[PDB]
């Protein structure tokens, strides 16, 4: 269901895009840089609306056949921008403590749902904090090069849908 | 016993056990995370390629730390597999080549690794080169090794176990994918000719 | 084991009362002792040991430019292990029949001069320099101290004067230098002259003890200019 | 309790594990060598290897935190103190100790009780005074709470094998903001 | 009247140390010095030509293997690539004893106090030991085993 991935750095700028199983393109690189900071920019004033004017955990449904931790999570995302969607598409935010956030969008639809989205997007963080945080050749807030990261996500669109 | 000075001591008609620190030195058990060691590898490589010019004083500058520790390893690794220490015995040294590298294909990745590499395969054409194969290596694993520049701890830790073998050595590595096992890297070592000819005594 | 035994067949003829002059199979022995070892091995005691057997058959078969030979590479390559005792007080008689004879040249040891000052004294009240870390020298008198390391006493520092820029140059030294210490040097005294006022750098000067005019001993681990 | 039983639960999982003797000789080698080149600078191979603790102190806490998936850390000493108590038996099995507060428990210390960076090291007779075996650890912990936006500063006092008896580190607290945006 | 080394690769020796019992109260006086190197040196020929092979199953340790015109000597080899060498005997009696098992359980018991030794690893190989405290070590591991 998901045909796209994206990572966001703490600074506000794209780290990677991989346009998984759409294969027909018509974006460059630089708009999806475009995309990358006006979300940083969206996400910056999306939890001031303060609309109340005043303990929420995700869960384990084993996504992606091991899983890593079989637990339900917490989540550091209390307040701010989620999920979106239209009548194209869908997107997936998803938060770390550091600051990396973790785009996901898919187009269809796949409560619940924000959930399955969420318990992909804790894997690839944990894959992309063993398989591209380990690489001397991976250089801070720089792209990911590893091909190595990128079969071992683009299995995991298949260990999706 | 300085050098500058002489082997001049004193009788043994007295008792001086003021010792300080000596202790057991068992094979202990405590297994830390491939995460942390892995970093530390990490920062290293790090540190190479920032102090080193181009490739191959790199490839050099990353083997000599397995040059400094192959023969600590091998001195306790074949003291506690051929062997406080209420010893037994210690049993036979390198008879020749096809015994020395048995033992690190027997004992020293499951020293290490916990597993063995799969082959250790006498060559075809020349009988100098000889070539071991680890199928999935485990310390760059997560490195993408299409340089294979980053899998030269391992060459460095194997000559220093054969250097103090008697067999100097010029030890490579490569990386071919010959199997549905992927990213396996081969380890052609050589020899010189004169331990060979040494084996080419008699053999 | 050859090695052991060639070091018999040599206490052999230290033992001889017997006398010998010199027969030319003795050059290609000692150097065999010699090439038995790679000396130009790190058992430095057994250097020690069998360079001292070499210099006692050289003076017994009077060689001389091997004892020249042999006892300067003993002291150029080692005594770090010899204090005033295992014969060194009793050693460098030994080699005075080298210096002597025309055997040795430019005393082996490049360091010797451990700094240079040109410090000054002042004489008058205003007869200085009012309107003009180079020195630009007012008449006056130097002190170059040195320092030796080899425990033997006797050095006899002769002639110190300098090098080949202007008549600024020492006049004379006629006392020795210690065994041990770094000593301190007495009136070097630079009888210089006012000539054209570019800029001269000195790096050392020429030093001769008892023996040839040497060139400039560079100053320790540094210019020191 | 809930994160001190959690510790010895999420040391089995999928990443493997290797003997802490390798990674004890690896460590040895980096520090002897560095050692052997700066010609016995022992004041620069302190800060050079607390540099290359820093550098993985940066990296350190992203799979810490993923592999751990854990809360924001609200209290800055008690859950500090069990938190770095399972967390290096998450990384390195070993469970250090901790007292030695300040009056507001804020310059605490972290006793360690037993060392797997020297094992078996006699570190030499020159090298008694100005020089720490492991302070890649108060890099690698510098750097994993800068991260965290917690302004440490770390440093050891004693170890065992400059002499004394007792390994601890005691480190200052300093503060500041713009965690993120929650 | 006892005399320890251990000699290495590139002939240089790592630890070569003399005792004497006190009932000689002296070692070998005027003897000391060619019972030295050159008789060791030669012993390093000759286990340099008798380690390589098979033949003359205990391949370290060698029992004594020479002799000289006053005593002999003994020897072992490990695999560290060092050889030690004790060399012992009172000097007026031509000296048979070789024990050759219990000091058999001296060569594998000093051969730790060099392990631990070895795995310091500020110490380099090819240079000596100055510890203060494993040479007192071993002229007590020596008092178990005279």
């Amino acid at each position: 269901a998901i045909e796209t991935i994206l990572v966001i750095n703490k600074s506000g700028g794209l780290i990677y895009q991989r346009n998984f199983t759409n294969d027909e393109q018509k974006l460059n690189s630089n708009e999806y840089l475009i995309l990358a900071s006006t979300l940083h920019g969206v996400f910056a004033i999306a939890s001031q609306l303060t609309p109340k004017a005043l303990n929420t955990i995700p869960y384990i449904p084993y996504v992606g056949m091991d899983d890593f931790f079989k637990e339900p999570f917490t989540n550091w995302n209390k307040s701010g921008l989620r999920q979106l969607c239209t009548d194209q598409f869908t997107m997936f935010i998803y938060q770390t403590l550091t600051g990396l956030k973790f785009v996901a969008i898919s187009s269809s639809v796949m409560n619940l749902a924000i959930q399955i989205a969420d318990n992909f997007l804790r894997k690839v963080y944990c894959l992309y904090s063993d398989y591209v945080m380990k690489d001397p050749s991976y250089s801070m807030e720089m792209p990911i090069r590893s091909n190595l990261f990128d079969e071992k996500v683009k299995k995991m669109v298949e260990n999706l849908q | 016993v300085g050098p500058k000075q002489a082997i001049t001591s004193e009788a043994s008609t007295t008792y001086y056990i003021s010792r300080i620190y000596s202790e057991s030195l068992l094979f202990k058990r405590q297994e830390a995370s491939l995460s942390a060691m892995a970093f530390l590898f990490q920062e290293m490589i790090s540190q190479l390629h920032r102090t080193c010019k181009t490739a191959g004083d790199f490839e050099t500058k990353l083997s000599d730390y397995g040059h400094n520790i192959g023969i600590r390893l091998l001195e306790l690794l074949n003291f506690r597999a051929s062997v406080s220490n209420y010893i037994t015995k210690m049993r036979r040294r390198d008879l020749k080549i096809l015994d020395i590298l048995q033992f690190i294909h027997g004992t020293l990745w499951s020293y290490l690794f916990n597993h063995v590499s799969d082959d250790l395969v006498k060559s075809s054409e020349r009988d100098n080169e000889y070539m071991i194969v680890d199928n999935f290596p485990t310390l760059t694993q997560f490195i993408p090794g299409e340089n294979v520049s980053c899998e030269y701890f391992v060459c460095g830790i194997i000559k220093g176990f054969l250097f103090n073998a008697g067999f100097p050595c010029g030890v490579t590595a490569h990386r071919m994918p010959q199997g549905g096992h992927s990213q396996r890297t081969v380890y052609l070592i050589q020899f010189d000719r004169q331990v060979l000819d040494r084996e080419g005594l008699r053999f | 084991k050859q090695l052991f035994v060639l070091r018999l067949l040599m206490v052999a003829l230290l033992a001889t009362p017997n006398k010998i002059a010199w027969h030319p199979d003795y050059r290609t022995l000692i150097d065999t002792i010699i090439e038995l070892l790679n000396i130009n091995s790190t058992w430095l005691i057994l250097q020690k040991k069998i360079l001292q057997l070499c210099i006692k058959v050289s003076r017994k078969i009077n060689d001389f430019e091997y004892v020249a030979k042999f006892s300067s590479i003993l002291i150029t390559k080692y005594t770090h292990l010899l204090n005033q005792s295992e014969q060194d007080a009793l050693f460098k008689e030994y080699i005075q029949p080298s210096i002597t004879n025309e055997s040795i040249t430019s005393y082996w040891d490049p360091f010797i001069l451990r700094e240079v000052v040109i410090n000054r004294i002042l004489d008058s009240d205003p007869t200085s320099n009012e309107i003009p870390a180079e020195f630009t020298c007012r008449v006056q008198n130097p002190f170059k101290f040195d320092f030796t390391i080899n425990d033997i006493q006797l050095d006899e520092e002769i002639s110190e004067f300098c090098e080949i820029d202007r008549k600024a140059v020492s006049y004379s030294g006629p006392y020795n230098v210690k065994a041990e210490s770094i000593r301190s040097i007495t009136l070097p005294l630079i009888i210089k002259k006012p000539t054209y006022k570019k800029i001269y750098e000195i790096s050392c000067l020429k030093i001769s003890i008892l023996k040839l005019p040497l060139q400039k001993f560079d100053i320790i681990n540094d210019s020191r200019r | 309790r809930s994160l001190k039983a959690m510790g010895e639960e999420i040391w089995k999982n999928k990443t493997e594990k290797i003997n802490t003797e390798l990674f004890t000789l690896t460590y040895g080698s980096i520090v002897a060598q560095l050692c052997q080149d700066y010609e016995r600078d022992f004041n620069k191979v302190n800060d050079h290897l607390y540099s290359m603790g820093y550098n993985i102190g940066c990296r350190l806490i992203e799979d810490f935190l993923a592999r751990t998936a854990l809360p924001r850390c609200e209290n800055l000493v008690k859950t500090s103190e069990v938190l770095s108590k399972c967390a290096f038996k998450i990384f390195l099995n070993i469970t250090p100790n901790i007292t030695n507060w300040s009056h507001n428990k804020d310059t605490f210390s972290l006793i360690l009780d037993e060392n797997p960076l020297a094992d078996f090291v006699e570190l030499p007779m020159d090298a008694m005074k100005s020089l720490w075996y492991s302070n890649i650890l108060c890099g690698v912990l510098k750097g994993s709470l800068e991260m965290v936006q917690l302004d440490c500063d770390v440093w050891f006092v004693s170890d065992i094998l400059r002499g004394d008896s007792q390994t601890e580190i005691k480190v200052k607290l300093n503060r500041i903001l713009k965690d993120e945006i929650p | 009247p006892q005399y320890f080394a251990i000699i290495g690769k590139k002939d240089n020796p790592v630890y070569e140390i003399e005792f004497t019992n006190a009932e000689n109260p002296q070692g070998f006086p005027q003897d000391l010095k060619e019972l030295n190197p050159f008789i060791l040196h030669a012993s390093l020929d000759i286990v340099e030509d008798l380690q390589w092979q098979i033949n003359p199953t205990d391949n370290c340790y060698l029992g004594k293997v020479d002799h000289f015109y006053g005593l002999a000597i003994t020897a072992y080899i490990s695999y560290s690539g060092m050889k030690f060498v004790m060399i012992h005997g009172n000097s007026a009696n031509s000296s048979v004893v070789i024990d050759d098992n219990n000091m058999r359980s001296f060569y594998q018991e000093v051969h730790e106090l060099y392990v631990k030794t070895l795995m310091n690893p500020f110490y380099k190989i090819t240079d000596p030991i100055r510890s203060p405290a494993f040479d007192s070590r071993v002229r007590t591991l020596a008092r178990k085993h005279l």
